[PDB]
């Protein structure tokens, strides 16, 4: 309860970590402490009734948050690991259930069948995209398919429960956490040309509540670097 | 310039049916135990 | 009830530029997608393009024929509705309505079921 | 993707059985699949959803069924107000087709 | 009975990924073929049920030949021999029959006489990177990942032709060896549309019953 970093603090009470492993250390490579951890808490989505579902892409989300901004500019290697938090706060009055997965490459396909989308429409810096629950139409130039059942990926929505998961289910639980280690082939990697994290929340029951509650009930996720060292002189 | 206390919305207040949603905020104040004054005076607050 | 009116209609120069506008009320407007249908005269329908609701971020889908002529869009303090026309063709002559959608399960099947009175357009 | 609908005026009297049919050129799913109806100058309305469920306010009357590829709209018994236009609706992908257009002319 | 669900015994089986034919006067008769694992659909849903693979390699071609109409007057030909050239990442590339990157002296080449045991040859784990990247979710043009690249192969024939014409076809054969995998995924739903690219085109989830009892 309670935890600080650096000089921010949030408020706490069962954590789920990775594939088993958690995350640590390894030209020459330098690794800053002091100012890269700390909670930069992205700003609230809101969950309405026929909502669908949003996804962040990990290391664009953070990439005008501050001193880690500045540090994936000047620097042209790097390699972090993660620390993610999710809580929705609702009454006793409302019902639903999330799904707070996180999807190591998850490589997503083009609306038109031969070309690939574009870059404003994969990553919204430090904003959530959204899934439609319709078809995204063929004659457009570029854009992400964003059928929620097919999940973006072309596969099936029901599966995904094999990546690193949480659920969130608004009768018992509140809130969901997550540590993910650093998963890629080469030891470090550029952070503009590559997003090794897709963090993904979609609602299977959806929010339901009687006349008079408020209609919508706001997620607040809260992400924090864990063991990052770039590479310079 | 000596500083600020702002305090900013997050998110709303999700209340649910039957109950009123304008809640308020009290603050308080005290000393932190460690400190000093010096030099004694009469005080403003008087005609 | 559901009540839609549009109004904006009349004679237009081929070559040139109009905007409709259908007004609705009854419902909460921030809640349903809506569509755009044409009709000439006396011949069969054809779907111009709709815009989805808030929840799913108000983006348009419009036609493959009026791809970048036309432009729905919505104005966000009260509840009406847009359709910004550009070069004007010939065969663009027809009767236009304004159509609503809904949920019927908590699927979407892609029916229309409100429709406005229909107003008219031109060109000469 | 194209909706063929046979015949294009089709009359029948008061009191008689009467059917449509609505063929489409490839594979349209069958909760995809509407009925509208038109009277003369007026705006249309939605008649049949999802190609076996009524509408609200319509009679029990009509009845759509069929699956695959033909589909059909049948009236059990013809009265005086049912003399419209009857058009069917699809999606497979974008964009939405409508039918050609089916009259209904009272004997 | 649990060890057919292995992964050494669910990846290492041989799979036919291509079928070319080339004739040998026709100055432009030689195979070509870029290594990759997207050729044919189902070696390709074997493959993305995991993301980081590593992998040794065996090809074996099964060439065989077919006599073309030629003129007249009492054909008689010896033995064929083929050629399989393999070009490394980052080599020289032939564009006709008779150039000079068939004879250069860093790709290792096979020669083959009819009439024997077909070729095979072992291609190691060639990368910079530790393993081989079935996705890659970033820029280079998007979704391409230049570090996972293995060379091609090319093919002709080195007997000159002299009273009729030849045309061989060649099936080369795919065996992975000492697999490692490594993250699993779930697999593929929709169809598989082009080969670059992890396009597709939306389905329903599953096939449908009449009604929930």
């Amino acid at each position: 309860r309670s935890i600080t970093l650096g000089n921010s603090t949030i408020t706490t009470q069962n954590v789920v970590v990775g594939y088993g492993v958690w995350p640590e250390y390894l030209d020459q490579p330098t690794q800053p402490d002091v100012a890269t951890c700390r909670f930069y808490t992205l700003e609230s989505v809101q969950w309405m009734k026929n909502s669908a579902g949003w996804w962040w892409k990990l290391p664009d989300a953070l990439s005008q948050m501050g001193l880690f901004g500045q540090n994936m500019q000047y620097h042209y290697l790097g390699r972090t690991g993660y620390t993610i938090h999710v809580q929705c706060n609702a009454s006793k009055f409302h019902q639903g259930c999330l799904l707070v997965v996180c999807v190591p490459e998850a490589e997503m396909g083009c609306s038109n069948l031969n070309n690939t989308p574009e870059f404003s429409e994969l990553s919204g810096g430090d904003s959530a995209r959204m899934f439609t629950d319709t078809q995204v139409g063929e004659s457009n130039a570029k854009k992400v398919q964003t059928a929620v059942w097919n999940a973006g990926m072309g596969v099936g929505v029901g599966n995904l429960t094999i990546f690193p998961h949480q659920w969130i289910n608004l009768r018992t639980n509140n809130s969901a956490t997550l540590v993910m280690p650093y998963i890629n082939s080469v030891p470090m990697d550029n952070m503009f040309r590559h997003n090794n994290l897709t963090l993904m929340i979609i609602p299977f029951v959806p929010l339901n509540y009687s006349e008079g509650s408020s209609p919508y009930v706001p997620i607040t996720v809260t992400i924090a670097p864990m063991c990052a060292e770039y590479n310079g002189l | 310039a000596a500083g600020y206390v702002t305090c900013w919305y997050q998110t709303n207040i999700v209340v649910p049916a039957d109950v009123q949603s304008s809640c308020d905020i009290l603050c308080f104040v005290s000393a932190c135990n460690d400190f000093s004054v010096r030099m004694l005076k009469d005080t403003p607050f008087i005609r | 009830e559901v009540k839609l009116v549009e109004s904006g209609g009349g004679l237009v120069q081929p070559g040139g530029s109009l905007s409709l506008s259908c007004a609705a009320s009854g419902f909460t407007f921030t809640d349903y997608y809506m569509n755009w249908v044409r009709q000439p005269s006396g011949k069969a329908l054809e779907w111009l393009g709709f815009l989805r609701n808030k929840a799913n971020g108000y983006t348009t889908e419009y036609s493959a024929s009026v791809k970048g002529r036309f432009t729905i869009s919505r104005d966000n303090s009260q509840s009406i509705l847009y359709l910004q026309m550009n070069a004007l063709r010939a065969e663009d002559s027809a009767t236009y309505y304004c159509a609503r959608s809904r949920y019927y399960g908590g699927t979407y099947r892609y029916a229309l079921d409100y429709w406005g009175q229909g107003t008219s357009v031109t060109v000469s | 993707n194209v909706l063929t609908q046979s015949p294009p005026i089709m009359s029948a009297s008061p009191g008689e059985k009467v059917t449509m049919t609505c063929r489409a050129s490839s594979s349209v799913s069958s909760s995809y699949l509407h009925w509208y109806q038109q009277k003369s100058g007026a705006s249309p309305k939605l008649w049949i959803y999802s190609t076996s469920n009524l509408a609200s306010g319509v009679p029990a009357r009509f009845s759509g069924s069929g699956s695959g590829t033909s589909y059909s709209l049948t009236i059990s018994s013809v009265e005086a107000e049912d003399a419209a236009t009857y058009y069917c609706q699809q999606f497979s992908g974008y964009p939405l087709t409508f039918g050609a257009g089916t009259k209904l002319e009272l004997k | 009975s649990r060890s057919e669900s292995s992964i050494e015994n669910f990846l290492c089986r041989s799979a036919c990924v291509y079928y070319a034919t080339y004739t040998n006067n026709s100055k432009k008769g030689f195979a070509e073929w870029v290594i990759n694992t997207r050729q044919v659909a189902q070696l390709r849903r074997k493959l993305e049920l995991f993301t980081y693979l590593r992998f040794d390699l065996e090809l074996t071609f099964v060439i065989t030949s077919a006599q073309q109409p030629s003129t007249a007057s009492s054909v008689d030909a010896p033995v064929q021999t083929h050629q399989i050239m393999y070009v490394p990442p980052g080599g020289p590339v032939p564009t006709k029959v008779k150039d000079y990157a068939w004879q250069t002296s860093t790709n290792p080449s096979v020669f083959w006489t009819e009439g024997n045991a077909p070729p095979r040859m072992s291609i190691p784990f060639i990368s910079i990177g530790n393993a081989y990247s079935c996705f890659y979710d970033g820029w280079t043009v998007y979704g391409i990942n230049t570090l996972n690249n293995m060379g091609t192969l090319y093919m002709r024939h080195v007997n000159e032709a002299g009273q009729g014409p030849i045309k061989s076809t060649v099936r080369i054969y795919f065996k992975p060896k000492h697999v490692k995998a490594w993250v699993p995924r779930p697999p593929r739903l929709c169809q598989y549309e082009k080969q670059k690219n992890v396009n597709f085109s939306p389905i329903g989830v599953t096939t449908s019953r009449t009604d929930i009892i």
